RNA sequence: ACCUGGUCUUGACAUCCACGGAAGUUUUCAGAGAUGAGAAUGUGCCUUCGGGAACCGUGAGACAGGUGCUGCAUGGCUGUCGUCAGCUCGUGUUGUGAAAUGUUGGGUUAAGUCCCGCAACGAGCGCAACCCUUAUCCUUUGUUGCCAGCGGUCCGGCCGGGAACUCAAAGGAGACUGCCAGUGAUAAACUGGAGGAAGGUGGGGAUGACGUCAAGUCAUCAUGGCCCUUACGACCAGGGCUACACACGUGCUACAAUGGCGCAUACAAAGAGAAGCGACCUCGCGAGAGCAAGCGGACCUCAUAAAGUGCGUCGUAGUCCGGAUUGGAGUCUGCAACUCGACUCCAUGAAGUCGGAAUCGCUAGUAAUCGUGGAUCAGAAUGCCACGGUGAAUACGUUCCCGGGCCUU
């Protein structure tokens, strides 16, 4: 806004595991206000994704974040002439926000059974550097690396 | 439609009318406004004369018509396309 | 440490009155299970967070009444009677319960509806022409 | 733009009810229905009156009107007889026993009923309305209101093009709620057609 | 509205009340489950032969100062033009402008 | 024991209605009750303001109707009687039951 | 308020005059009704029993009547820029004058908010405050509302009780940059901290300045002028306002698995009710029906909240998605559901698999989603007004789009 009079909300964490980490990805996926079944959904998700690998759930989490985070974005910037796409970097907060939404968007686009299901193997995926989101960082850094001659203005 | 344990309606005035007209040989069309009379077994073989907002449309009552009201045959609008 | 303390807790339409005595841990809602009153895991954390932060579960006996609102609503309601009812019994708690942000009473209600709006700020579509 | 009523806004606060009784709702449009007549009758009859308000009451079946006038005399006549026929058609109106108090309006210059009717009647008999409103508000702050507003609309001096013009002295505060406000409205009919006029009067903060 | 249509409602207002009771057991007879099938048949018959203007059903609720067929109010008996007007002038006990 | 039931669309008046009524009761022997303070009808209403067209503007009004219930318990003769001649201020609606 | 047809002319709705008559009730015929022709029953009530004085009918004529025209003759009421921070006046002073100053300037604020400066000194309408509501506490009162300590108990606050608690509604307290630190022109003020339920206008509402659009409304009402008067007035029946090659606006329901279906099981707020809400019981697959409590209500009824949770199934299919359309059979309201009502049952099972250019709303208990109530109302909401439940994402910033404010050119 113009007044620059925003603060911030605490987030609770969630129930399983106390990490407002996990809780901002429940807020992420959940539609309608129907927070119980997003929790549901994320849980059988990371039940699933803990039991295909050897580590914890918040530890293949975090590799999938780890895989999925961007560095820096492109954004639109008007100057006297032509409006360029200067290449920005991003900070900690929108880069795990980037790629909760990345991820849960490409789990919705999968067509398997189940969300829980579709989010597992998004996950899995993500921590091996494959499928959507991680091809969504990949296509963002290129736009930055072409756009990085404009890293200036 | 109405209820069962009301039984069909008829205007009297209508049920008067069919009544003098079905003892007797009188076979001339019975004008009337009361679309909202349900046809009764009691005057197929006569025409009614039935309005329809500017004129009486003179239907002839037959076996397949009881049950039905007047202005079922009597309709109200009239329509022939748009630009045709 | 000797008689009952009380409190009283409000969140939403929600009115939560608590009992609270030296016991063991034993937490009655509604004459209910606290599992069997809340069967979701988030109101169960929410009730008992002052006393995980406290380090007083299993010190305290809980006697509960709620009425008005929703799951929600109850269980925070019941979190700011617990907290009140645990100021009362030590005063020395209130520091730590501030800190926390459980002393505060939650204003947030429901935006009325208003003339010309589909809800409290929801405008019909609008078009130029 | 437009705004609000100045004692419908107040009625709760610093101005009273003109009626003052209870009902359910199976004889609340009944009630409603009879203040009407009986309003209309009393204003009608008493046009020369000087009747500011009238205020209607029902105890317990039977109908209290108090008149508040500035000629209290020329209400109730000699020993009581025109109050006394007043009383009469009353209570035939309403359908129960009538009692009727007069209440005296001292002052009738601070009174925005009787300011607004004495326009009227100027302007009805064809007094310039410019002299007409001057008039008003000079007598007003000379009695001693904190302010006045005086606002005359339609065909002025018989014009093809209707205008509203304004005056006013002190201050009239209309957006304090706690401002004794006195407000009221009267309509002249010219032969050039309807001429409206409102009055303002601020008599002090409560 | 028009004299014409104040005097219409009057009307079917005395009407109704003349015909009240000659009405209604006339439709107790035809709702009566253990009536017979030709006593039910005569009551429906008669019904009819009443004036329309006698039923309750052809009454309009209308302004009791203007005559205003839409906009009215059951609680005060007039339109809503007529009632902001009351109001406003303090005409109407209690009733003052709500905010919540 | 006997019920009086007070109703106002102003809370002074129930008020003044409700002292002097309990000032009576209690000065004729009879012990009382209460006052107790029913809870309040907020009727609504809402009404287009332009005679014609501009639907979204409206005015809101409201009707507060307030109740007090009044007990006399072991009401003596002296009391009974001391209390229709009151003859409480107009716009108070009471009505008396035999409980 | 429109059309066709059938009818009336001081008249459907008022006042005045003359005459006949109590008013009213009960039936017959004709019409399709308006209406006409009748046929019986009453003939009351003050009354100096001269008269009346209600209410009817007839007779004329002053008149009634008009939702007929002009919102570009008007009052009243409303939209709008815009809840934007503006708009002005007196006296003084400047200028031949239109005008200017004040109201500009340095800061600051949501604010023409406030301080400082200053040929201005003051004042008014606007801002803010006073009003309602919501968030905390205290006192009083305690039934129809409540149940902590007790005593019983059919385990139902059910009973004796209790006045503690939730709560109901009256009266008070509380928030004021009040305190601390830093910055700032020794100012206004800003940034942060303490205490507190709430911190900087705490949240929401009401409140709409001078004016603008000859903006809207002569069909709410009123009103100048004009127009009709056996008709543009009045009554009635039937029809129309519900039409249908098409085009647009505002919504509802979907296209599914974060779901459909079946069973079980929790947790609201607000409101209405007497030609009304209508329980229990019985009948019906059901909409409902019969009988019949209670309630003018913190008591009774409307009235089971739903989403939610547990279990099972469906397994990606135009499907156990979707529920449009149509056939048949019914219910209820209502003189009367054909044109043209709502709801129920059985069957039928359309388009639709996320929508081009383009375009809308929303900054927090908001959006989204889920149910509930009310006015209108005999019946007839996916609209309108109102109420709770669950409950987000994001705001780096003001270059750009739209509207606006101040100074300057
Ligand atoms: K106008
Ligand atoms: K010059
Ligand atoms: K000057
Ligand atoms: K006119
Ligand atoms: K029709
Ligand atoms: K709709
Ligand atoms: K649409
Ligand atoms: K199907
Ligand atoms: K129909
Ligand atoms: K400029
Ligand atoms: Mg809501
Ligand atoms: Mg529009
Ligand atoms: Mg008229
Ligand atoms: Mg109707
Ligand atoms: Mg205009
Ligand atoms: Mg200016
Ligand atoms: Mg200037
Ligand atoms: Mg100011
Ligand atoms: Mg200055
Ligand atoms: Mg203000
Ligand atoms: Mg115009
Ligand atoms: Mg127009
Ligand atoms: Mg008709
Ligand atoms: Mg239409
Ligand atoms: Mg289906
Ligand atoms: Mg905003
Ligand atoms: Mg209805
Ligand atoms: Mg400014």
């Amino acid at each position: 806004p113009r007044r620059r009079v925003i603060g911030q909300r605490k987030i609770l964490p969630d129930p399983k595991f106390g990490s407002e980490l996990l809780a901002k990805f429940v807020n992420i996926l959940m539609v309608d206000g129907k927070k119980s079944t997003a929790e549901s959904i994320v849980y059988s998700a990371l039940e699933t994704l803990a039991q295909r690998s050897g580590k914890s759930e918040l530890e293949a989490f975090e590799v999938a974040l780890e895989n999925v985070r961007p560095t820096v974005e492109v954004k639109s910037r008007r100057v006297g002439g032509s409006t360029y796409q200067v290449p920005v970097e991003v900070r900690p907060v929108r880069r795990n926000a980037l790629a909760m939404r990345w991820i849960v968007e490409a789990a919705r686009k999968r067509g398997d059974k189940s969300m829980a299901l579709r989010l597992a193997n998004e996950l899995s995926d993500a921590a091996e550097n494959k499928g959507t989101a991680v091809k969504k960082r990949e296509d963002v850094h290129r736009m930055a690396e072409a756009n990085k001659a404009f890293a200036h203005y | 439609p109405r209820s069962l344990k009301k039984g069909p309606f008829i205007d009297l005035h209508l049920l008067k009318k069919v009544e003098k007209a079905v003892e007797s040989g009188d076979k001339k069309p019975l004008r009337t406004w009361s679309r909202r009379s349900t046809i009764f077994p009691n005057m197929i073989g006569l025409t009614i004369a039935v309005h329809n907002g500017r004129q009486h449309v003179p239907v002839f009552v037959t076996d397949e018509m009881v049950g039905h009201k007047l202005g079922e045959f009597a309709p109200t609008r009239t329509y022939r396309g748009h630009a045709a | 440490a000797e008689n009952q303390y009380y409190g009283t807790g409000r969140r939403k339409s929600s009115a939560a009155r608590v009992f609270i005595k030296p016991g063991n841990g034993k937490i009655v809602i509604n004459q209910r299970s606290l599992e069997q009153y809340f069967g979701r895991e988030t109101a169960r954390m929410v009730v008992r967070q002052p006393l995980e932060l406290v380090d007083m579960v299993e010190k305290l006996d809980l006697y509960i009444t709620v009425k008005g609102g929703g799951i929600s609503g109850q269980a925070g309601a019941i979190r700011h009677g617990i907290t009140r009812a645990l100021m009362e019994y030590d005063e020395s708690l209130r520091s730590e319960l501030r800190k926390a942000g459980f002393v505060t009473r939650d204003a947030r209600q429901v935006e009325r509806k208003k003339v010309g709006l589909r809800k409290a700020r929801r405008r019909p579509q609008f078009s130029k022409r | 733009g437009q705004k609000v009523h100045p004692n419908g806004i107040r009625l709760g606060i610093v101005k009273p009810w003109n009626s003052t009784w209870f009902a359910n709702t199976k004889e609340f449009a009944d009630n409603l229905d009879s203040d009407f007549k009986v309003r209309q009758y009393l204003t009608k009859e008493l046009a020369k009156a000087s009747v500011s308000r009238i205020v209607i009451e029902r105890p317990a079946k039977s109908i209290r009107v108090t008149i508040h006038t500035a000629r209290p005399g020329i209400v109730i006549g000699k020993k009581g007889e025109d109050v006394e026929k007043l009383r009469k058609v009353v209570a035939d109106i309403a359908g129960v026993p009538a009692q009727i108090n007069i209440a005296e309006v001292r002052k009738p210059e601070l009174d925005a009923k009787l300011v607004a009717d004495s326009i009227t009647s100027q302007l009805e008999r064809r007094v310039m309305f410019r002299r007409a409103m001057k008039r008003a508000v000079q007598n007003a702050m000379r009695l001693g209101a904190k302010g006045i507003k005086v606002e005359v609309s339609g065909r002025l001096g018989g014009a093809e093009i209707a205008r509203t013009e304004w005056y006013r002295e002190g201050r009239v505060p209309l957006h304090t709620l706690r401002a004794d406000i006195d407000y009221n409205t009267s309509e002249a009919h010219t032969t050039y057609g309807v001429i409206g006029v409102k009055v303002w009067i601020f008599k002090g903060e409560i | 509205a028009k004299q014409s249509m104040k005097a219409r409602e009057v009307k079917r207002v005395a009407l109704a009340d003349k015909y009240f009771a000659k009405r209604a057991e006339l439709k107790a007879i035809i709702s009566d489950v253990n009536a017979s099938d030709e006593d039910r048949w005569n009551a429906v018959l008669k019904l009819q032969t009443l004036p329309r203007d006698s039923s309750p059903s052809r009454q309009r609720n209308r302004c009791r100062q203007t005559g205003r067929p839409h906009g009215f109010l059951r609680k005060f008996g007039l339109s809503r033009i007529k009632v902001r007007e009351a109001a406003m002038r303090g005409e109407i006990p209690g009733l003052k402008k709500a905010s919540w | 024991r006997i019920r009086i039931r007070l109703k106002a669309f102003d809370h002074r008046l129930i008020d003044q209605a409700t002292a002097e009524i309990v000032e009576t009761a209690k000065r004729t022997g009879a012990q009382v009750r209460g006052p107790i303070p029913l809870p309040t009808r907020k009727e609504r209403f809402t009404v287009l303001i332009s005679p014609h067209v501009n639907k979204d503007a409206r005015d809101q009004y409201e009707i507060r109707t307030h109740l007090r219930l009044v007990d006399i318990v072991e009401p003596t003769e002296k009391t009974v009687d001391a209390l229709m001649r009151l003859d409480l201020a107009a716009g108070v609606d009471v009505q008396i039951s035999l409980g």
